[PDB]
RNA sequence: ACGAGACUCUGGCAUGCUAACUAGUUACGCGACCCCGGUCGGCGUAACUUCUUAGAGGGACAAGUGGCGUUCAGCCACCCGAGAUUGAGCAAUAACAGGUCUGUGAUGCCCUUAGAUGUCCGGGGCUGCACGCGCGCUACACUGACUGGCUCAGCGUGUGCCUACCCUACGCCGGCAGGCGCGGGUAACCCGUUGAACCCCAUUCGUGAUGGGGAUCGGGGAUUGCAAUUAUUC
C-alpha cells in the first residue's frame, strides 16, 4: 500500500526528533521507506502599529510563525502504521495518517 | 410592527457586520488568517498564540 | 584571439595623454581596455578605487541625471556608442583621443572655496586635487551636453559630439571650457 | 574597530594559565583544545578566545606577561 | 512628390474655422470642435484616403466625402457607442453633434438643468464644481 | 538568581507613585531575556483606583 | 535676447531643392536634425529627403537606429 | 538544419505575416476598422492590415509554448495603462481580438484545440513555421 | 564508452544560468538559440568576451548548452557569461591537465574578477517610516 | 471532513483556543 | 551588577554529508517538423542531487606578512580567500502633569437613567468654501509621446465561527467595461514556467501651449449593494 504520513508543527527541533524516531522506527523494523522529504516553510507575517492611540512616531511590529512539513512514504499494510505512529509523540507536533 | 423594526437594516456587510471576539470594538480589525481581533488585543494576547517578534 | 580589445570598433593603443599629471587617472592603455562601457561595478566602494574606472565608463555613468534618466545605462551606452561614431565620422580621427584631449583642457587647476561666517562672501584660491579634476571635466561636459540638449530639434548623440569636438580645441564656444575659465578667473581675481 | 572585552581575554587568560603545555601557535588547533577544555556556547566568541589565546602564545614565547 | 504641389491651399473653412494645411489630416480636423484624435481616425478609414498625407493638398471630392461623413455617421458603418450624443433627450436617437451645435446643445441642456431647478443645475448657475468633489483647498482661482 | 517587584498606583496620596524594589541579577536585553526572566502583569482592584503588579 | 520665431516649411518649393541637391551629399556629418536646422526646414520632410537621396545613391549610410540615422558623403575620387 | 529560434523573430513576424496576406484565407473580421486592441491603448494601430501580424505573432507563441487560451493571450499582449493623474498601472489586453485571432487560426488548418484547455499546433503549422524559418534563414544569410 | 560531462551554475543577483559541457563539435546555445540572437543586443559583446578572450579553438572540442532561469536581462547575461567560462574552466580542470587550466584561470582573473567569482550583493530590506532601505520620508515642522 | 481549513487557519484557531 | 558587548533572525558559500512523483537534472525509447544533425514547458520509465527545497555541521578570528605605537591595548595596507565594517530584533537608572477614559466585562469620582447622554429605525451631516498651511500623485517634453514586435522576477494571498463575502484556467457572446455554462485548488499539487512594468528593436511626430500635460464639463453602457442624487467603481 502507499501509506503517507504528513507531520506539520511550529517548533522545529521536536518535529526533527520525532522525524529521527520515526525513520529510526522504519529502519529497524527492515522494510522500504522513503527519506524525509521538507517541503519549503510558510511564514505568517502580521505587521501592526505599537500605540493603541495616533500619537507618538510611526513605529511597527513585526510578527512572524514558522510552520514546517515534512511527508515520509511507507510500504506496509495500516495496522502496523498506526503502531508506529501511536509510540513516543510528541505534544507540539501534529501527525495525519492517510492512504492514497 | 416593533418586532418587524427592531433590526430590520441588512447587516450582512460592513464594518459594523464584523466585531472583535474579545472586546467587541469595530475599529482596526485583523481579518487577516481570521483572528478577527482588533489591534491592541492582538498585541495583548500575540505571544502565546504563537507570533513573535524575529525580524 | 584577443590581438587588441577594440573598443566596438575603435583601437584602444596609439592614444596619448598629454597631462603629465594624468597618467594614473585616464584608465584606457593596456590594462582598463574592454569591448564595452558597461560592468558590473564595485568601484565605489573603497576610497580611490573609482580612478581605476575606464574614462568612457565614467562618462555613461555620468550622463545620466535629472531624475527622469536614473538607472537607464543602456540608452547611454548606445548615446555614447552614436557620438563616438559622429566624432570619428566628423573629425576623422580616434573617438578616445578626442575624448582624451576634451578631459585635459576641460579641467579647471585652481578653484577657490568659500571662507567666513555662514552669509559673508568671501573667497581663498587652492589649487585642486587630479581626481577632482578629471570629475569635473566629466560632470562639465556631460551637463553641457545635457543644456544644450534641451527643447531643441538637436539630438543629445551629436550635442554630445559637438561638445567634445569644441572641447578638444579650447574654442570656447562650449559650456565646459567657458565654466572653467569663469572658475580660473574667480580664482586669480583674489589669490 | 576589534577591540576583545575582558570576558574574552579572562577566558584566554585563564586558559593560557590552567592549559599551557597542549597550546601552539596554530588557530586551528588551540582552537580545537579550547573546544574541548571548556564550554564556550556559541562559535565567535570560541573563535575570539582561540584568537586571543594564540595572540598570547606569541607574546609568551617573547617574555613573560604581568597577567 | 516632394515638391510642393500647384494650388496649395493654406487655410481651410470647414465649418466656418479656420484650419491650417500644414497639419497632418488626421489631425488638422481635429482642432474641429466636437472631433477628436479617435473620431478622426474612423472617418479617413471609412473612406478611402491614406493617412500619411497632408491637409493642404487633398482635393475638394474627398474634402466633401469626409464633410459629409461627418455630418451623416450612422450611414456609413459606424457603430452607435462612437458618437458623443446618444439616446438625447429632447428626440431620442444617435446623433453626432458638431462645433456650434455642440455650444447650443450644451448651452440648452444647462439651460433645461436650471428650469427644473435639480442640484446640478443649481451648482452650475452658482459655478461651482458640480461632479462632487472637495471644495476646500482645491478651486482657488474661482475668485478673487 | 533575582527578582524586582514593581507597584504602580495611587499609593498613599492623590498624586500616583512607583516604588522599585531592585536586588540580585536581572539581565534587560537580548534573547536570553526570553527564556531566563519571567513576566507577570496583574491589575488590583481597591477602593480608590486601580493598582498594577510588574514582577520579574 | 533675440525671439526670431520659427516656421519650419513642411513641403519643398523649387528653390530649397536643388540648394539641398547642391549642398547636402557636399556635407561630411548629414544628420535628419542639423539638415533641418541649416535649411529651415521640418524634421519628417528632412527624414523624406534623405530616404530619397539614399535611394538615389548620392547618400552612404552608416549607422541605423529608432533615434537617429548617421549619414556621410561619398568620396570625390 | 533550420528552426524558427536560431534567427531573430522582429523579421520572423513581418515575413510570416506577409505570408499569411499573400495565402488570403484568413476570414478577416468586420469591425477591424474601428476597433481598439486594449482599454489602455489611446488610438487606432497605424497599418490597416495588423490582423496579419497578431495572427503570425499568436502562432509563434503558440509554437514557443502550446496549450495557451484566451486569458494566456491576454495576458501577452497587455502593457502600461497610464490613467493620467492616477499612478500607472498593468492592464490586460481585449478578449475579442484574440478570439477571433483563435478562431480564424483554427478555421485555417493550422491551429487545433490542446486536450483539457487552450490551443496548440497542427502538424502542418509546425511544417508552416519551419520553412518560413528557412526562408528567413535564407534570406538574411 | 564513458561519457565526459559537467554542470556548473552562475549567479548574479537571483538569476541561476546553468551551463553543460559534453564532447561534440563546437556550438554555443543558451534557452534553445544562440549566443546571436539573445536581447539586448547592446550586449552581445559581453556574452561573446568569454569566447573573443580565450579563442575559437578551445571551445572547438565541446559544445555548450545553458538553460537560465530568474532574475532581469542584464543579471541574466552576466550570469551565462559568468557559467560559460566556469564550466569551460571545471570541464579542463576535470578531464585535461590542470596546467592548462591555469594559463586559462589567470588571463580570465587577470581580465574581470566576475567571469568566474560571484558577485556577493543583495537588495537591501525596506524599513518603516520611509519609502525605501535608507530614504525617510519628508519631515515637517511647526 | 467536508470543510479542513487550511494549515494557516488550524494554528490560528488551536492559538485562539489556547489563549 | 545593569547598559554596550555577548545573544536571536536574515543575506552572502560548500560539485562534501542527509533525502525528495506536491521540486528537478542527465541518459534511453516513442512522437512531430526541417536540411546526415538540430528544436520540442510533447509522451513515458534507468541513475543522480548539478538547479530548487531544508536539517545537522563547516567557515572569519585582526588568522599570516610589512610598517606606526611604552613595541601593551590597538591602527593602516597587502596575499590567499564567496565574505577582512550585511541589514535588523532586543535594549539600563531617573523622570515628563507627553498621548490614550473613543481598544476593553481595566477603573476611582462626578453626571444622566424612561419626554434618556442607554438602545433602535428613517433621513441628513462628517465632503459643505472669500482664504492659509502639511504629507503626497501627475506634468512642464524629442535621454520624449503614440503605434506594433520581442523578452525577464521575487515577497505574498486564496473557499472564512455565530459570518452571507475566495483566487481563477478553459469555451461562447460583445469594441471595451462585462454576462452565461463548465472544471481546479483547503494548497511546492490549481491559478502559475505568476509570459509584470521600466528597458530593447522599428514607424509616425518635429520645438508649435504641439500627437506634451489631462484639470473642468456633457451624453451613453455595465458591476457591487436594500438604497449611489452631494456624480460608489469602471
Amino acid at each position: 500500500h502507499r501509506i503517507r504520513i504528513t507531520l506539520t508543527s511550529r517548533n522545529v527541533k521536536s518535529l526533527e526528533k520525532v522525524c529521527a524516531d520515526l525513520i529510526r522506527g522504519a529502519k529497524e523494523k527492515n522494510l522500504k521507506v522513503k527519506g524525509p522529504v521538507r517541503m519549503p516553510t510558510k511564514t505568517l507575517r502580521i505587521t501592526t502599529r505599537k500605540t493603541p492611540c495616533g500619537e507618538g512616531s510611526k513605529t511597527w511590529d513585526r510578527f512572524q510563525m514558522r510552520i514546517h512539513k515534512r511527508l515520509i512514504d511507507l510500504h506496509s499494510p495500516s495496522e502496523i502504521v498506526k503502531q508506529i505512529t501511536s509510540i513516543s509523540i510528541e505534544p507540539g507536533v501534529e501527525v495525519e495518517v492517510t492512504i492514497a | 410592527g416593533h418586532q418587524q423594526l427592531y433590526w430590520s437594516h441588512p447587516r450582512k456587510f460592513g464594518q459594523g457586520s464584523r466585531s472583535c471576539r474579545v472586546c467587541s470594538n469595530r475599529h482596526g480589525l485583523i481579518r487577516k488568517y481570521g483572528l478577527n481581533m482588533c489591534r491592541q488585543c492582538f498585541r495583548q494576547y500575540a505571544k502565546d498564540i504563537g507570533f513573535i517578534k524575529l525580524d | 584571439t584577443p590581438d587588441i580589445k577594440l573598443f566596438g570598433k575603435w583601437s584602444t593603443d596609439d592614444v596619448q595623454i598629454n597631462d603629465i599629471s594624468l597618467q594614473d587617472y585616464i584608465a584606457v592603455k593596456e590594462k582598463y581596455a574592454k569591448y564595452l562601457p558597461h560592468s558590473a561595478g564595485r568601484y565605489a566602494a573603497k576610497r580611490f578605487r573609482k580612478a581605476q574606472c575606464p574614462i568612457v565608463e565614467r562618462l555613461t555613468n555620468s550622463m545620466m541625471m535629472h531624475g527622469r534618466n536614473n538607472g537607464k545605462k543602456l540608452m547611454t551606452v548606445r548615446i555614447v556608442k552614436h557620438a563616438f561614431e559622429i566624432i570619428h565620422l566628423l573629425t576623422g580621427e580616434n573617438p578616445l583621443q578626442v575624448l582624451v584631449n576634451a578631459i585635459i583642457n576641460s579641467g579647471p587647476r585652481e578653484d577657490s572655496t568659500r571662507i567666513g561666517r555662514a552669509g559673508t562672501v568671501r573667497r581663498q584660491a587652492v589649487d585642486v586635487s587630479p581626481l577632482r579634476r578629471v570629475n569635473q571635466a566629466i560632470w562639465l561636459l556631460c551637463t553641457g551636453a545635457r543644456e544644450a540638449a534641451f527643447r531643441n530639434i538637436k539630438t543629445i548623440a551629436e550635442c554630445l559630439a559637438d561638445e567634445l569636438i569644441n572641447a578638444a580645441k579650447g574654442s570656447s564656444n562650449s559650456y565646459a571650457i567657458k565654466k572653467k575659465d569663469e572658475l580660473e578667473r574667480v580664482a586669480k581675481s583674489n589669490r | 574597530g576589534r577591540v576583545r572585552t575582558k570576558t574574552v581575554k579572562k577566558a584566554a587568560r585563564v586558559i593560557i594559565e590552567k592549559y599551557y603545555t597542549r597550546l601552539g601557535n596554530d588557530f586551528h588547533t588551540n582552537k580545537r583544545v579550547c573546544e574541548e577544555i571548556a564550554i564556550i556556547p556559541s562559535k565567535k566568541l570560541r573563535n575570539k578566545i582561540a584568537g586571543y589565546v594564540t595572540h598570547l602564545m606569541k607574546r609568551i614565547q617573547r617574555g613573560p606577561v604581568r597577567g | 512628390s516632394l515638391v510642393i504641389p500647384e494650388k496649395f491651399q493654406h487655410i481651410l473653412r470647414v465649418l466656418n474655422t479656420n484650419i491650417d494645411g500644414r497639419r497632418k489630416i488626421a489631425f488638422a480636423i481635429t482642432a474641429i470642435k466636437g472631433v477628436g484624435r479617435r473620431y478622426a481616425h474612423v472617418v479617413l478609414r471609412k473612406a478611402d484616403i491614406d493617412l500619411t498625407k497632408r491637409a493642404g493638398e487633398l482635393t475638394e471630392d474627398e474634402v466633401e466625402r469626409v464633410i459629409t461623413i461627418m455630418q451623416n455617421p450612422r450611414q456609413y458603418k459606424i457603430p452607435d457607442w462612437f458618437l458623443n450624443r446618444q439616446k438625447d433627450v429632447k428626440d431620442g436617437k444617435y446623433s453626432q453633434v458638431l462645433a456650434n451645435g455642440l455650444d447650443n446643445k450644451l448651452r440648452e441642456d444647462l439651460e433645461r438643468l436650471k428650469k427644473i431647478r435639480a442640484h446640478r443645475g443649481l451648482r452650475h448657475f452658482w459655478g461651482l464644481r458640480v461632479r462632487g468633489q472637495h471644495t476646500k483647498t482645491t478651486g482657488r482661482r474661482g475668485r478673487t | 538568581k533575582g527578582c524586582e517587584v514593581v507597584v504602580s498606583g495611587k499609593l498613599r496620596g492623590q498624586r500616583a507613585k512607583s516604588m522599585k524594589f531592585v536586588d540580585g541579577l536581572m539581565i534587560h536585553s537580548g534573547d536570553p531575556v526570553n527564556y531566563y526572566v519571567d513576566t507577570a502583569v496583574r491589575h488590583v482592584l481597591l477602593r480608590q483606583g486601580v493598582l498594577g503588579i510588574k514582577v520579574k | 535676447k533675440v525671439r526670431d520665431k520659427l516656421n519650419n516649411l513642411v513641403l519643398f518649393d523649387k528653390a530649397t531643392y536643388d540648394k539641398l541637391c547642391k549642398e547636402v551629399p557636399n556635407y561630411k556629418l548629414i544628420t535628419p536634425a542639423v539638415v533641418s536646422e541649416r535649411l529651415k526646414i521640418r524634421g519628417s520632410l528632412a527624414r523624406a529627403a534623405l530616404q530619397e537621396l539614399l535611394s538615389k545613391g548620392l547618400i552612404k549610410l552608416v549607422s541605423k537606429h529608432r533615434a537617429q540615422v548617421i549619414y556621410t558623403r561619398n568620396t570625390k575620387g | 538544419g533550420v528552426t524558427v529560434k536560431d534567427v531573430n523573430q522582429q523579421e520572423f513576424v513581418r515575413a510570416l505575416a506577409a505570408f499569411l496576406k499573400k495565402s488570403g484565407k484568413l476570414k478577416v473580421p468586420e469591425w477591424v476598422d474601428t476597433v481598439k486592441l486594449a482599454k489602455h491603448k489611446e488610438l487606432a494601430p497605424y497599418d490597416e492590415n495588423w490582423f496579419y501580424t497578431r495572427a503570425a505573432s499568436t502562432a509563434r507563441h503558440l509554437y514557443l509554448r502550446g496549450g495557451a487560451g484566451v486569458g494566456s493571450m491576454t495576458k501577452i499582449y497587455g502593457g502600461r495603462q497610464r490613467n493620467g493623474v492616477m499612478p500607472s498601472h498593468f492592464s490586460r489586453g481585449s478578449k475579442s481580438v484574440a478570439r477571433r485571432v483563435l478562431q480564424a487560426l483554427e478555421g485555417l488548418k493550422m491551429v487545433e484545440k490542446d486536450q483539457d484547455w487552450g490551443r496548440k499546433l497542427t502538424p502542418q503549422g509546425q511544417r508552416d513555421l519551419d520553412r518560413i524559418a528557412g526562408q528567413v534563414a535564407a534570406a538574411k544569410k | 564508452g564513458p561519457l565526459q560531462s559537467v554542470q556548473v551554475f552562475g549567479r548574479k543577483k537571483t538569476a541561476t544560468a546553468v551551463a553543460h559541457c559534453k564532447r561534440g563539435n563546437g556550438l554555443i546555445k543558451v534557452n534553445g538559440r544562440p549566443l546571436e540572437m539573445i536581447e539586448p543586443r547592446t550586449l552581445q559583446y559581453k556574452l561573446l568576451e568569454p569566447v573573443l578572450l580565450l579563442g575559437k579553438e578551445r571551445f572547438a572540442g565541446v559544445d555548450i548548452r545553458v538553460r537560465v532561469k530568474g532574475g532581469g536581462h542584464v543579471a541574466q547575461i552576466y550570469a551565462i557569461r559568468q557559467s560559460i567560462s566556469k564550466a569551460l574552466v571545471a570541464y579542463y580542470q576535470k578531464y585535461v591537465d590542470e596546467a592548462s587550466k591555469k594559463e586559462i584561470k589567470d588571463i580570465l582573473i587577470q581580465y574581470d574578477r566576475t567571469l568566474l567569482v560571484a558577485d556577493p550583493r543583495r537588495c537591501e530590506s525596506k524599513k518603516f517610516g520611509g519609502p525605501g532601505a535608507r530614504a525617510r520620508y519628508q519631515k515637517s515642522y511647526r | 471532513m467536508a470543510v479542513q481549513i487550511s494549515k494557516k487557519r488550524k494554528f490560528v484557531a488551536d492559538g485562539i483556543f489556547k489563549a
